[PDB]
Order: structure tokens, then C-alpha cells, then sequence
């Protein structure tokens, strides 16, 4: 094996002396042994004289000048397969939930190129979700990146668990979540929701693995953690032509890592003190969620608006690489509808005649122009009454207080928590119920048939209990 | 030597250049032939970068430099209740040497994913604005921002005055032991600290940690974390400890001195990319621990002073994603008369409801909600209004009048409950703006004085009963009415 | 071990490789290193020379070989490379083999002098109703696509490109129109499902792709709008006439940042270096029309530029527009209202293109221009009294905004295009309802093809409007209308 010594320690910065042409390449792991486990650099320069510079994956307290350095002869490796299933896993692929070690088949490593231009889907294509609000408004595209937006008290951990669980259920494909630069009360609080909710099973089949990269471990940690969760997530999809999903929470967290790690490797700062790189490096990452000819990995990734402004650097770049947002709100909740989505608000690329049809681009439309001025006529409801009203006019608001709540579903993953059984309502299912109520074959049926129910037949059943 | 010793190759601005002490370790101690002690924070090829503890006119090119062969570390253990301490934890009291139960290292791995448990108990600060809109639970970090003279300390103080209801009691699980942290602040604004909470028989369970302005920046950049390790023997005893940073702002200003004189790069408002990483790993050793590890707790409220308003500027972004939610002050609200000057609608904690004592949290969910309407329509405040909207007007302006609070007046659970029930229920809304001050204090004695059991069974219980809620009703009309 | 023609690596960081020796270097000349990627010498020095690298810094380490190749930075050229897609460096990779070259250009190449050109009067036909008619575009002309984010700019270029099927397919050579579509830090699944596009609508045969995509290096992305500009430079030179979509500088020169912040060139404006606007200058300057004496080609360049929040003062932007001649700006305001495509007509200009308009639409479109942009200035003032004068302007433009109205993969023929306009300008569309525009222009054209196809041929034809046709134009309208 290949030995180095260190030469020089500033903080999370370390250097390492190695002897005549035995130099690992730049993105190689490193390794010096410490009485706790094992401090990890990765190598990301070569200064000359036979010395890397290197960024460090843990704390440097402690370390000394001469300290004996091992090269691993390769990057940062993670565990993949099925064996890293309902385990929390850090960003140099270590267990941190103590329940033994991976006994994973292969370990892969967390740089990677991505899919060439040749391997690439020509087309693109739905991910089927079963949730109503998204699959009909604005579905998510295959392979693609979605911008998930709300904080907290809008059932925002609800939602990834259904999506873990219908992806799963629907089409046969894992999930792994990577929490970057997550705090780790919430880490602590999203594991112990996962077994409550039952997508991870410590006694049975789990559905996700769990990466996290928290707060408190420096920025280079903190910059390599997506790839780590990511590299878990192409193995699904190339050796188990899976379709995968791979949640990023939050991808802000990513970019301020690597700004970090960029000043402290002495680079000179971009606009807004930005790194230089910011749009390669996000590219390095977003590129590799793509949909190839064995599978797809397919990304929802929780985004952060600095200063809420949007031409901010960090979001602009971010929004290059997104084909579907959704945003949950907390004026929807308030309203009681679950899932929480904006129904407006919530925007995909792939709402076009050309990718889902002539019959859902027009449902959708339809839908989306009812909701719209339902929002305006808000304001003459609220002083003058629902007599101001011309007849196509009236008929439309009462149509809309039915599709607003007919959008609201039970979730499989929330049964625990409301005694409710879960609903997972087929695309094709979504377009025919909301095209039947927008001709106004559903008229005479009560508001409150459409609130909490799955496909079309859901209300039919329910409204004959609520009158006899 | 070489290998154990050092000689000065240059130094200024307290920081010294020093060549050998091969066998050093990053980030630890020194110790200078005149007597000064510094860290080592930059090992490069051929020197070491040492920031100092004092002044440099005591180190000369050509001087020899000592290993100690320590990582920067502080005495911890109950032994320092009541005292007044240093960055390096030396009594600065004149009461004598402090009794350590063991030493702790300054910086220390914060709990990992899995040795934690969801928040679920109260720290009870006494201010009804707290407690029932921004309600702070035991492992939280909960910050306290705004401009300079906007009331921060006052909100940090009165939540450690508000201890003793407990700490003189026997229950330690109840307990909160208190750690203030006082950096870049005058020694006699310390020193005034230290004679109000002794005034208040609150520095018994209180421990004070200053590294003051006049005092080199590496010790201005070590006391937060020095204390963190002194709270954390409670936290890993089974017991509770609040910690209080005032202030991170002026902590950051120490690390960028140090970091722009050993040439490190600067990056935005010239801090380094490290910043972030300095008060994450800070922060995020305020935890909650789970049941196998003792079940013990650390509570932070970290202050940071902006400027102009601005939650924008580099450190009070860093530190506002960090913690748990921000208690904010503004200096519009205090000259009002809102004090202390909470902003109610930006202000947030992200635990929420589970770290609310349920009494509390059945009166103020609808005070949340009342305050919010209020705030949309706080412009209609000027003669053609309809029914609705002037309603919204009249509870508003007394809700938040009850939220008023003098300073160093911290209130029970069981007399905050029958204020806000009164309030939210409408029982206020007769009583003339002016009145409410008066009617607070004449009512919680009248309480105390022919309705004893009621508080007593709030307290206790701490839930209320549809039994408490008819009785609490019936207390109230019948002293509204008189 | 000639450190003449060979190098050792003496330091790798930051994309920069600094090598010992290559003592017979040029300056910009590319270099092969051990691994198998190209660099280019950028510096050379006393002692040292400096390699920007094409690819990641993981494929250059200390004390490596380092080969010179002769050759300054450069490109295959020639007509066989269409229906290819390649990489910055000419490197086919879209898995169909060699590319078949007529031989190598430079990449960086200096533009035609004030000599060889002569002014723009040959039309870039884009099939779109709204650009054809006010904003026309001459071969050899460079028209800036500027607006914000998902406004539409690429599917202004890509309509325009999908129109050329209608010459490409033919016989006569000088009404051929070549594309050569540039992505520059693109997504790589945006780019092959433009290509899929492409050959969908049997267009890839015509056209060239070049990609640097968002994972790639930032060198190739810098590099690949100027190996392009040779690619379509080849046409230009030979008597034939291509297009150039520059999609887009914006990310061009985000790249061109990056090298050079690492490179510690001093940060100016946003942090872009002093010499950001000579880095799209010294390229947009190749799109020329050559004279007679040196073969008459042209090439033609729509570069886009991403605004940020509908900012056009912006540094890269104001660059731009001092470069180009003229600007199509799409606004994000039209875009979410449904007006598609959404040009601001107020806004948008074409500086050279008049000269090139087909004489019928010309005919047509009188004013057309100055009264749309004063339409909306109407528009904004309506929302005080509805005086009589006014509310017909407002009923000509609501009606000639539907008329401008186009889906997308629909270029019309000019022939096809000045009926429409024929029916708006001159109010035969002003007892219509709104929401029938659409279903006006479908209708017309069916019953213009069915019955009155001599008209449609003979504008084809001669391209101009005589006393007669216009007349016979004005019979066919208003029966169709009537019914
Ligand atoms: N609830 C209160 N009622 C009345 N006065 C108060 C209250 N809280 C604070 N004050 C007074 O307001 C002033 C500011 O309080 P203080 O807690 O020092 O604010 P601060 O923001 O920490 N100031 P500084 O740290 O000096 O920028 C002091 O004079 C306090 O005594
Ligand atoms: N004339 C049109 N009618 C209807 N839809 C259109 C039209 N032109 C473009 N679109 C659609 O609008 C969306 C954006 O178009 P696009 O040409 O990608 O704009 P862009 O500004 O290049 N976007 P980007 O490169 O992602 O910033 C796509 O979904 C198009 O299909
Ligand atoms: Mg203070
Ligand atoms: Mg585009």
C-alpha cells in the first residue's frame, strides 16, 4: 500500500507529502487511523514537489506534522445493493445507526461520469406518483428533478414517504434519501417517522436508505454527501433496472458546501461570493439523474431561496436542471387539503400535448382555469354574496369547490396517524374522474363525496352513505 | 530539542511564527518562555502559525516555545455552580480554585442521529409572549435576534430567573442548570450581570463564562465552546442544562481576526469559509438525548445582533439555518410599548406544540390565530369598520396588551393560563385599553386569594379538564363583573 | 526524452496543468496528456508552461508525459459532418463513427474584414407569423434571442431551423439554409431529446449539433460556440449559406468565468473579466455576408442570452446588444398570459433586416410594427373613457395579438403568412370574436388551398404583391368572411 505523510494542517485543509511518482489521483480517498475510526481526505490538488493538497471528511484537531497517511487507491467508495436498505449511512459510506456493518456485495465510488449523450432517452416520459394533485397538474418526468418547496407544518415528510412508498408499491423501485447539511435533531426525528410509518423495517424489507451528511461536519462533507446518496441510487438503476428516486434535502446545503470548500481551497470567489465552479459542479451532480436504456433515477430535491430571490446565483443554477416543481403551502392546509399542494403554484414541463396526451393536456387546462377564477372571484364572495353571479359563472365556483376538493387524497404512509385507508389513484384513473366532473356529469353530488377519496368511483360509493 | 520545542521566527498581532515543534498537534496548547500560552492553528511545512492568549510584547523573535502535548480543554462538573469563569475556565471571582469533576475537551463530537429523542419538555422562560406563541422546549436551539438595545439579554436573563421555580426544589429531572456565556461584552456590563442574577438568588445554579473585549480574540473564539463542555457534563449526567451565547456575532468577529491574520482566504464580509462549520459544530451539541444515554438535555439560545434589520448579512444567515427558530426583537415594537419587543408573525419555533405544557397550548392555539387576523387588518386601525373587523381591532389591542411583561417579573404556567384564558374567551374586551396592566395583577391575587385550588390543580396537573375550563370560566366572569 | 516536444507535469489544481519542458510549443496549441486528454497550452513561460485542460483535473497527475500535437486549437469541417451531433473538440458523440472531414479549421479564426462583405438582403425565412413580419432577419445578419427563463427562446431558434425543410429539400443551392445548433451547458437529455426532435421532423440531415453540456469541463464549454463558428464558417466560405444558434452565450460566459477566477485574472462587473465582451465580440463578427468576389456565402447567428428577472441592463446582456444587429425579446409577462411566442414588439428589433424582408410581407406589414407598439401603450391607458377613436385601435390590436399567436412545430410558408396579415392590417377580422381567431386562420387557409391556389403560387413565386393580385387577395377574403 501507497504512504504519505502529512506536511501541513489549516483546519478542515490538509497536505500530504508522498513519495516519487506513487501520487494518488486528485478525488482519491485517503486515510490516516485516529483512536475514534478513521479520518478520510479526499485529494484536490497536486502542488508540485510531490504533495497533494486535500480536503478533509472529519476534524483535524489532534493531528500532527509526519502523521502516517493512506491512499486507498481510489475515491471515496460507498456500500450498494440491497443490503443498504433501512440503514443510515454517513458520506464515506460508514453505518451510523450501530447496527452492525454493511455486508454489501460491492462498494462503488461516489465520483462518477455520467450517462453519455448516446445513453441518453430520447423522449421524455411521465413517473406515474398515484398522487392526484401532482400526476394530473404537474407530473413528474422520469429521470428528471423536481423542486420541492414549503418548510415545515405542511406535511412535507408525509409526502416523501408516500412517494417512497408508491414508487415502490406502483413500480418496483427503491428510494434513498440524503440529508445534506440536515440537522441532526431532524435526521433522529425522520428515522424514527420511518419506522412508525413502516418504509423502513428493521424486521422486515425497508423501501429507502437513509444518507446524511449533517450540519456540523465540514463542508467537504457536506459538498460529497449528494454523491454518496446518489451513487446508492444509480446502482438501483443499472444493475436492477429499477426506476429510483432520490431525494435531496437540501440541495442549497450542496451549493454552500461547495462555495466553502472553494474559499477554503484559496479560489476567488464568483458573484455573490459564490464558487467559481458553482455551475460545474452542480452539473457534475444533476447530470447524473437521467433516465438510461436499464432504468432511471429520478430526484425531488428540496430547494432553499436565499433572500427570496430568485436571480440569486444558488436557485438560478438549480432551476437550469428542474423539469416539475411542487410546492406545498401552508394556505391549502389551512383549508384542509392534504396533500398540501398549491395546485397553481406547482408548475412541470412535461404538461404538453406532446408527452401525456391530447385528453390530459386539456383536462388539466380546464381544471387549472377553473381554480383560477375561483382565486379572483374570491373577493365578491366575501362582501356581496354568491347572488352577483351569472350563470356560467356560479356553476364554475360550485364546480371548483368540488375539484379543489377532490385534489385532497388519503396517504398509505398517514394510516398510522389518522386511522383513514390510504388511497393510490392511477394516472389513467385521474384524467377520466376529473374529465367526467369538468362536463358536469357529477353536479348533484354533495361537496364534501369529493374530500378524502381515491379514483372517481371512491365518490360515487361515499356520496350514497352520506344521504342514506 | 526541535521535536518538543520551538523558536519565535517572527511575530505580531498576536500571532507567532514559530519553527519546530515537529511533534505538535493541530489545535493544541503552547506555552512561551515569557509565560503567554497560545494554540497552534496552522501546522505549515516549515512552521507552525501559533494566535496567542495575550499581549505580544511578551514574545520576542528568537524565544523558545514549549509543547504541553494538550488539546485545548476546561475543568467541568457541578463544582462550578455560582462562579465566574474564563475561556480556559480560571476563577475570575476572587472566590478561590474551582473543584473539577474531570476535564472536558473544548471541542467535542456533537450527538450523533441516533442517541437523541424527539423534544417533548418545556424550558419554562415566564414570559407569556414565549412560552405561548414561541414555546422552547428542553434541546432546542432557539435563537434570539435583533438590533443592538432591542431586549435580547432581558428575554435570556428572565428565562434564567424563571429556574428556581424548580431549582429549589428536590426533582432534579425538573431542574435547569443555567450557562452564560458573555463574549466581546464589558466587564462591567458582566460584572452587573453577575450582581442582578445574585439579587435574584439566580447564580447558585448559574455559571458565568466571559471572555470580555478587551481580551485577545482566540480566547473570544474558545468561551463558547469551552462552555458548551461545561454544560454538556449536565447534559451527559441525566441532567438539564440552558446555555446562553450573548453573543455569536461578536464570537464570529474574534475567528475572523485570527483567520484574516494567519492569512487564511477571506470570502464574503471577509469571513472564512469555515464560519459556517464553527457554529454548526457549536450548535448542534445542544441535543436531547434518548433514554439509553440518560435522557439528559442541553438547551442553547444563542444571541446575534443585526444590523439595520438585516437577517440577510452573512452570520445571521449561517446561525438562523442552524438553530431551531428565531425569537425576534424590534426596536419599532419597544418604543410602542410592546415589551419585551417580540415580533410575534417572524417569529418561530420549529418544535412547536411538543414543547408547550398542554394547559398553555389549549389557550394559546387560538391566540396564534387571533394575533395573525389582527396583524392583516392592523391598518383598518382608523371610523367606518363593520362588525368583523372591528371585533378583530378590540381583541387584538388587548391580547396584545396582555403580552406586555415587565422585566425580571417571569410568571408562573398557572397564572399565565388564566390571563390568556381571559383574553382569547373575550372576557378583556369590555376592560378600557389603559386597564389591562391593573387588571393582571388584581386578578392573579383575587386567584390567589378565593381560588387557590384552581392554580394549584394547573400547576399540578398541568392539562385542563372540562372541569378547569367551566371553573376558570366561572372565575373569570365572576371578577370581570366586579 | 525530447523536452522539446514533450513535457513533465510539474502541478495539477483548478484545471490548470503546469508542465516543464515542451520547449517548441506555440501558443494555443493543444497537447496530449498520458491519460488521453487534450489541454492547451495557454502560457507559455520561462521555465514552465501553463494547460488549460479539456476535461477533469482526476485524468493529470505530477511527473506525467506531456505530447505536443503541432497544431493550434482546431475542428473538422465539411459537409459530411451533417446529421452529426459532436463534442467541443469535433469528437463524434453520438456513436455513428469517424466524422468525415474536408479538412481542419482553427478554432479561434478572425473575421472577414470591412472588404469582403456586402450588405444583408437575402431572407432568413423563420416560418414564424410575429418575427417574419416585424422583425425579419438577413443571411449574414447576427439577431440577439434575449428574455428570461422558460420564455421561449430556444423554440424561436428551433422553429426557425424546422422551417428550412421547406429549400433544404430542393434543388437550387443558394436558397439552401445550413443550422448548426451550439449547447452550451445544457442538459444532455435536453439535447438528445432536441435531436430526436430534429430527426422527427427529418431536419438532423441539414443540420449540425455541437454540445458541451452542464457536467462537462468548463473549457469545452467556453470553446465550443468558436469550433462551432468554424463548423458553420466552412458553408460561409464556400459559396453556401449557414445558421448558427448559440444556445447560449449566457452560459458561455459563465464558463469563461470560471477558467478565469481560476486562472486569478482579476474579477470586474459580476465578476467577469475584463475581456468578457471580447470574448463574444471577436465570435459573433465571424457571421458575415461575403461579397461576389468571395463567393457570396453568409452566416447567419441567433445567439441567446438569459435575462434575469427581464433585466436587458444587465453587463452580459448590454454586451450582446451592442454586438448583434438587433434583438428578438421574449417577456415573461406575455408568456404566462398564453401569448406565444411572446416577443415585446416594443422591444424588439431587427437593424438590417428590412432590406432582406420578402417584398410581401413588407407590402402587407405596413406599419404594422409602429402601431402594435403603439397599441399596447393604448392598451395600458384604457385600464379612463371609452372615447370612439380609440376603441377600434383596441379592437384592430387584440385581434392582430391573437393573429401573432403560433403553436409550436408549426412554421408557415410566406405565402401562407400574408393573407393573415392581409385580413388583420386591413380589419376584415374586426367582426370576429376573440376566442374564433385561431379557428379563422385554419379555416382560411384551407379554403385559400382548396379554391384560390393560383394566388398562393404566384406570391410564392415572385415574392411581390402586384395592383391585381392584391385586389384578387381582397375578393377571396371578404366572401370567406362573410360566410
Ligand atoms: N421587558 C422589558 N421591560 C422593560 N424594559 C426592558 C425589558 N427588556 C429589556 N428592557 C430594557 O431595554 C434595554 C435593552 O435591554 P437589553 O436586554 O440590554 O437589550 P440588548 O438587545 O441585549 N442590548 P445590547 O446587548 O446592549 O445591544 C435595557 O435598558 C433593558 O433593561
Ligand atoms: N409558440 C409556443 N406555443 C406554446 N408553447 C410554447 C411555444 N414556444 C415554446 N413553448 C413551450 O414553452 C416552454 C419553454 O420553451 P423554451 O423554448 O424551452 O424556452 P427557453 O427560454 O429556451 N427555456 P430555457 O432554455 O429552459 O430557459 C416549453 O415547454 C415549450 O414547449
Ligand atoms: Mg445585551
Ligand atoms: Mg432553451
Amino acid at each position: 500500500p501507497i504512504t504519505g505523510k502529512v506536511t501541513a494542517v489549516i483546519g478542515a485543509i490538509v497536505d500530504v507529502h508522498f513519495e516519487q511518482s506513487e501520487l494518488p489521483a486528485i478525488l482519491n480517498a485517503l486515510e490516516i487511523k485516529t483512536p475514534q475510526g478513521k479520518l478520510v481526505l479526499e485529494v484536490a490538488q497536486h502542488l508540485g514537489e510531490n504533495t497533494v493538497r486535500t480536503i478533509a471528511m472529519d476534524g483535524t484537531e489532534g493531528l500532527v506534522r509526519g502523521e502516517k497517511v493512506l491512499d486507498t487507491g481510489g475515491p471515496i467508495s460507498v456500500p450498494v445493493g440491497r443490503e443498504t436498505l433501512g440503514r443510515i449511512i454517513n458520506v464515506i459510506g460508514e453505518p451510523i445507526d450501530e447496527r452492525g456493518p454493511i455486508k454489501s456485495k460491492l462498494r462503488k465510488p461516489i465520483h462518477a461520469d455520467p450517462p453519455s449523450f448516446a445513453e441518453q432517452s430520447t423522449s421524455a416520459e411521465i413517473l406515474e406518483t398515484g398522487i392526484k394533485v401532482v400526476d394530473l397538474l404537474a407530473p413528474y418526468a422520469r429521470g428528471g428533478k423536481i423542486g420541492l418547496f414549503g418548510g415545515a407544518g405542511v406535511g412535507k415528510t408525509v409526502f416523501i414517504q408516500e412517494l417512497i412508498n408508491n414508487i415502490a408499491k406502483a413500480h418496483g423501485g427503491f428510494s434513498v434519501f440524503t440529508g445534506v447539511g440536515e440537522r441532526t435533531r431532524e435526521g433522529n426525528d425522520l428515522y424514527r417517522e420511518m419506522k412508525e410509518t413502516g418504509v423502513i423495517n428493521l424486521e422486515g424489507e425497508s423501501k429507502v436508505a437513509l444518507v446524511f451528511g449533517q450540519m456540523n461536519e465540514p463542508p467537504g462533507a457536506r459538498a460529497r454527501v449528494a454523491l454518496t446518496g446518489l451513487t446508492i441510487a444509480e446502482y438501483f438503476r443499472d444493475e436492477e433496472g429499477q426506476d429510483v428516486l432520490l431525494f435531496i434535502d437540501n440541495i442549497f446545503r450542496f451549493t454552500q458546501a461547495g462555495s466553502e470548500v472553494s474559499a477554503l481551497l484559496g479560489r476567488i470567489p464568483s458573484a455573490v461570493g459564490y464558487q467559481p465552479t458553482l455551475a460545474t459542479d452542480m452539473g457534475l451532480l444533476q447530470e447524473r439523474i437521467t433516465t438510461t436504456k436499464k432504468g432511471s433515477v429520478t430526484s425531488v430535491q428540496a430547494v432553499y431561496v436565499p433572500a427570496d430571490d430568485l436571480t440569486d446565483p444558488a436557485p438560478a443554477t438549480t432551476f437550469a436542471h428542474l423539469d416539475a416543481t411542487t410546492v406545498l403551502s401552508r394556505g391549502i392546509s389551512e383549508l384542509g387539503i392534504y396533500p398540501a399542494v398549491d395546485p397553481l403554484d406547482s408548475k412541470s414541463r412535461l404538461l404538453d400535448a406532446a408527452v401525456v396526451g391530447q385528453e390530459h393536456y386539456d383536462v388539466a387546462s380546464k381544471v387549472q382555469e377553473t381554480l383560477q377564477t375561483y382565486k379572483s372571484l374570491q373577493d365578491i364572495i366575501a362582501i356581496l354574496g354568491m347572488d352577483e353571479l351569472s350563470e356560467q359563472d356560479k356553476l364554475t365556483v360550485e364546480r371548483a369547490r368540488k375539484i379543489q376538493r377532490f385534489l385532497s387524497q388519503p396517504f398509505a404512509v398517514a394510516e398510522v396517524f389518522t386511522g383513514i385507508p390510504g388511497k393510490l389513484v392511477r394516472l389513467k384513473d385521474t384524467v377520466a374522474s376529473f374529465k367526467a366532473v369538468l362536463e358536469g356529469k357529477y353536479d348533484n353530488i354533495p361537496e364534501h363525496a369529493f374530500y378524502m377519496v381515491g379514483g372517481i368511483e371512491d365518490v360515487v360509493a361515499k356520496a350514497e352513505k352520506l344521504a342514506a | 530539542n526541535l521535536n518538543e520545542t520551538g523558536r519565535v521566527l517572527a511575530v505580531g498581532d498576536g500571532i507567532a511564527r514559530v519553527f519546530g515543534l515537529n511533534n505538535i498537534q493541530a489545535e493544541e496548547l503552547v506555552e512561551f518562555s515569557s509565560g503567554v500560552k497560545g494554540m497552534a492553528l496552522n501546522l505549515e511545512p516549515g512552521q507552525v502559525g501559533i494566535v496567542l492568549f495575550g499581549s505580544d510584547r511578551l514574545v520576542k523573535e528568537g524565544e523558545l516555545v514549549k509543547r504541553t502535548g494538550n488539546i485545548v480543554d476546561v475543568p467541568v462538573g457541578p463544582g462550578l455552580l455560582g462562579r465566574v469563569v474564563d475561556a480556559l475556565g480560571n476563577p475570575i471571582d476572587g472566590k478561590g480554585p474551582i473543584d473539577a469533576a474531570g476535564r472536558s475537551r473544548a471541542q467535542v463530537k456533537a450527538p450523533g442521529i441516533l442517541p437523541r429523542r424527539s423534544v417533548h419538555e418545556p424550558v419554562q422562560t415566564g414570559l407569556k409572549a414565549v412560552d405561548a406563541l414561541v414555546p422552547i422546549g428542553r434541546g432546542q436551539r432557539e435563537l434570539i435576534i435583533g438590533d443592538r438595545q432591542t431586549g435580547k439579554t432581558a428575554v435570556a436573563l428572565d428565562t434564567i430567573l424563571n429556574q428556581k421555580r424548580w431549582n429549589n426544589g428536590s426533582d432534579e429531572s425538573k431542574k435547569l442548570y443555567c450557562v452564560y456565556v458573555a463574549v466581546g461584552q464589558k466587564r462591567s456590563t458582566v460584572a452587573q450581570l453577575v450582581q442582578t442574577l445574585e439579587q435574584h438568588d439566580a447564580m447558585k445554579y448559574s455559571i458565568i463564562v466571559a471572555a470580555t473585549a478587551s481580551e485577545a480574540a482566540p480566547l473570544q473564539y474558545l468561551a463558547p465552546f469551552t462552555a458548551a463542555s461545561i454544560g454538556e457534563w449536565f447534559r451527559d449526567n441525566g441532567k438539564h442544562a440552558l446555555i446562553v451565547y450573548d453573543d455569536l456575532s461578536k464570537q464570529a468577529v474574534a475567528y475572523r481576526q485570527l483567520s484574516l491574520l494567519l492569512r487564511r482566504p477571506p470570502g464574503r464580509e471577509a469571513y472564512p469559509g469555515d464560519v459556517f462549520y464553527l457554529h454548526s459544530r457549536l450548535l448542534e451539541r445542544a441535543a436531547k438525548l434518548s433514554e439509553k444515554e440518560g435522557s439528559g438535555s442541553l438547551t442553547a439560545l444563542p444571541v446575534i445582533e443585526t444590523q439595520g434589520g438585516d437577517v440577510s448579512a452573512y452570520i445571521p444567515t449561517n446561525v438562523i439555518s442552524i438553530t431551531d427558530g428565531q425569537i425576534f426583537l424590534e426596536a419599532e415594537l419597544f418604543y410602542k410599548g410592546i415589551r419585551p419587543a417580540i415580533n410575534v408573525g417572524l417569529s418561530v419555533s420549529r418544535v412547536g406544540s411538543a414543547a408547550q405544557v398542554k394547559a398553555l397550548k389549549q389557550v394559546a392555539g387560538s391566540l396564534k390565530l387571533f394575533l395573525a387576523q389582527y396583524r392583516e387588518v392592523a391598518a383598518f386601525a382608523q371610523s367606518d369598520l363593520d362588525a368583523s373587523t372591528k371585533q378583530t381591532l378590540v381583541r387584538g389591542e388587548r391580547l396584545t396588551q396582555l403580552l406586555k411583561q415587565n422585566q425580571y417579573s417571569p410568571l408562573a404556567t398557572e397564572e399565565q393560563v388564566p390571563l390568556i384564558y381571559a383574553g382569547v374567551n373575550g372576557h378583556l374586551d369590555g376592560i378600557e385599553l389603559s386597564r389591562i396592566g391593573e387588571f393582571e395583577s388584581s386578578f392573579l391575587s383575587y386567584l390567589k386569594s378565593n381560588h387557590n385550588e384552581l392554580l394549584t390543580e394547573i400547576r399540578e396537573k398541568g392539562e385542563l379538564s372540562k372541569e378547569l375550563l367551566a371553573s376558570l370560566k366561572s372565575a373569570t366572569e365572576s371578577f370581570v363583573a366586579t
